[PDB]
């Protein structure tokens, strides 16, 4: 079972729509959650015109029912200081449902 | 010595609402209807009131026995007792004549015992065995229980719910380590 | 001492609608009854498995204890434990012509040792070459809702392992398993002797 | 002492239809023809009626033995007996003269025994050994069996079906734990 | 052997045909089944013009003969509330045939 | 000797706001209270689990020791260990009509053996068919901040394992675990004898 | 014999600033607020001052006991003592009269004991049990501790922080091997 040792700020961006059918993201902070972060094999990735530096980073938080603020959704992101962990999906580790699997990237531009 | 109970517990006194707050709340998914859960708490109360010889909801019993053990005794088996209602003393056919004096109930968690006044206890006719109706248990509700005994019901009824047949999976204060202090500790296997 | 039963459990008294909800089979389909001949076939095989380990009866059907000689002088313990209202004590002879006898026998009801306990210092005498049939209805209650629930939970824990695995395949028992629930309903006897 | 049976069980009394409802029904695929299944139930009845010394379908036997054990006894080995048909008492060649009095069958699951009236039992001529034909067993059908004994036949005939040679794979009430209460418990290895 | 703990609504869509050779799907609910859901490694997937969020989610139900309503077919889907689990195939886990392997995706649009 | 308590812990005295910070649940959400009926439900189940292993009280509620016969001549040890200010020693008779007695009883305060210790060489005499109710407030302190902190840490180590796993699932204990912290608060008695 | 302390330690004397320099500094991330850390050091001081019978911050105690052990003794349990303040000797009601002569405190880490002058020690009235207030401990600050005892507090309070419930994970000088030389070694379980 996980050792939730690291503190991560959950961040949901409120989506103000613009004129052309898109939205605007500002990323205000939601509450702070504790989670363990487990790195996978990391390597460079050909970005757009950047040489990014990605790592898999499976993140384990505690769970919640789906209509609650303590559930990280995949449109959210984590942040430890200035390290932006994205969220790819959440996936319910245990059989009983105590913990979740977040999946990050944390791609600094290298 | 039979000790059947008078009335079963209604189910509206059992915490089927507080059991699912133990079962899936805080961590999990906000699964089964109340008739499935209530079949597991009373299947876990009756597993712990049999291992610890308790009653836990304080329903009424009837102990009908044919011979007293001593003449100043006959400890009652269900442990937390209060307010022995009547000492009926039937004859053969049984016009069913009660007695109303001679004994004192001694409320004691160790030996709930009936301890007649003096040295003589009400004797039994030929064939007309004596019955005792008493109301043993902690409290009428669920909030009157000792909480470690009420937790071990929830730790066990969540075991009967979350795994159905006799399959595989000890923690420090488990189910056994919580009900080990409510069990009856006796070391007389002898004549008296 | 034969101890065969007069009638069996009717099958309508067994909680197949509740044992189906125990097995987590399926709720809202148009089928919903494809195992009623099967879910009832393992409830009868787990009640009668626990009736052999605990010597209980659980449905309160009517029994018949056909024996030829009284075991002791007066008491005559019955094998099946929870007894109530012995229907008839008949005293047969060499050929048929059974005559019922009130007989001064009285049935102390107790789940420890269910016995007859003759009150005239002797049980009624058996003729030479004749039987004795004690007709009695032994068990907890007529329906399923009258059982002790720890014993009724051991039936569902056991009949669900006859369902979920068909041949004898080996499966750490849980704190209050199948064996730990029926082990306070067993008979605790320590006499291997002559009396 | 031979104890051969008179007639075998027909197969129309064996539940080849109810065995496949144990075997693949409720969970599985709705495999083999009736002659393959029926070869496995009677191979599992004869494994349990040999371990528990029972009969289970109530066919007729013939016990032909040469010397009685006591003069008020000779317990019969096949346990659930009813209606000893005849006590034939052949001579050497055997014009085959039956006897019709002197003994009482005592139906008992413990010791099915033949217990002659008084103190003298029908003696045996020189060479003309006595035969007993009796019909031992629970009931003529399959629905008259004890269900735990009938389940352990299905738990064993599904073992002989689902795995063919002596290969690899104990559950609480298994095959052994169900037939352990129908076996004969005897502790006389002595002279009488 | 599985611990069937989670409740999932089986859903078969009745297929009303339209004029042009296709069908119309409405997804009425079939019966409710109990199943365990086991997440695989989840990550984002380039959708059509969406950034989807998928997870493997092998789902284990009890079995049935093929002409029964308790068999999930691959044209069906599960639903726990508003979480649409698709069905990719069913594949008969045990040797005896007691349980099935459903395979889901549960792709929220992230 | 019944030993039931008069009042229970009010629930406002339990550190749910600190046990929430122990569980590492979540800090700045708009919800922040979805487990207040749950986090308090396992603090009461881990205090009362340690009160049964150590015979302590930890919140200093008021108790009542209803007994019928004095155990020894003068001392009468109390079960719950940390005692202070025995409120009333009443001496009831056959039916009601309780009369309080100053009674020359004095309560030696000690966490080893909390006893009464009659100073007139005999405890006050009990009437035939009458009880004795000792009303006392036993425990460490009125709030949570008055507990010994090693015992209060064992409550958080234990109530967090009732939170993090709901049914009885087996989990090497840490140097100062749950059992190693309460094992200097247990009662160390070696008398199985008549006096 | 109660031995309650007079005043608790303030928390401004506990090193909540130096604990996080043990906890995450040099190797790690530069996590929780001071009220979460300070709840773990005093939960680790009280685990070691109970196993080693020490005091570590030098707060004031009050030992109120009802009978002296000898007449030239009564060793004090909390080990590093200095400056027994007063020997109050209350009567029943207690106008609370102190005594000021007759005894000498003997500061000793082995047996901190009170050792009256001569052969007679101040006797106790009937009901008026004697109380001793003393200030036992190493020093008023944290920098006055033995450093191996102060390290085993940090090795244990970092255990209570970095793993929350009673979960899984012995090194040469661990927590146990550091406090094994501050524990009281006594082999008298006898009458005196």
């Amino acid at each position: 079972r996980p050792r939730l040792n690291r503190l991560l700020v959950l961040e949901e961006a409120v989506r103000v729509a613009d004129g052309a059918g898109g939205h605007r993201l500002d990323w205000q902070a939601k509450g702070e959650v504790w989670a363990e972060v487990t790195a996978g094999s990391g390597s460079e990735r050909a970005g757009e015109f950047v040489t990014l530096a990605s790592v898999p980073f499976t993140i384990v938080v505690r769970a919640a029912p789906v209509g609650a603020a303590r559930r990280p959704r995949p449109e959210q992101r984590f942040r430890e200081g200035a390290r932006i962990f994205r969220i790819l999906a959440v996936a319910e580790r245990d059989r009983e449902g105590h913990y979740l699997s977040c999946f990050a990237r944390e791609e600094v531009v290298a | 010595m039979m000790l059947n109970e008078v009335t079963a517990v209604p189910g509206t006194a059992l915490p089927v609402a507080e059991f699912r707050d133990h079962l899936r709340l805080g961590t999990g998914f906000a699964g089964a209807e109340d008739a499935a859960l209530l079949s597991y708490l009373r299947a876990a109360i009756a597993a712990i009131e049999g291992r610890t010889a308790k009653a836990l909801i304080s329903r009424g019993f009837r102990l009908a026995l044919t011979a007293w053990r001593w003449g100043d005794m006959q400890t009652l088996p269900i442990a937390p007792v209060a307010t022995v209602t009547a000492l009926r003393l039937v004859d053969a056919a049984g016009v069913e004549t009660p007695v109303a004096a001679g004994w004192r109930l001694v409320p004691d968690m160790a030996r709930p015992r009936i301890e007649a006044l003096g040295a003589m206890l009400p004797m039994i006719p030929t064939g007309g065995r004596v019955e005792i109706d008493f109301t043993a248990g902690f409290g009428a509700s669920w909030s009157a229980l000792p909480v470690d005994l009420a937790q071990a019901v929830f730790l066990l009824a969540a075991q009967y719910y979350e795994l159905r047949h006799d399959g595989a999976a000890a923690m420090p204060f488990g189910v056994m380590a919580l009900i080990e202090r409510w069990r009856t500790v006796r070391v007389l296997g002898g004549r008296p």
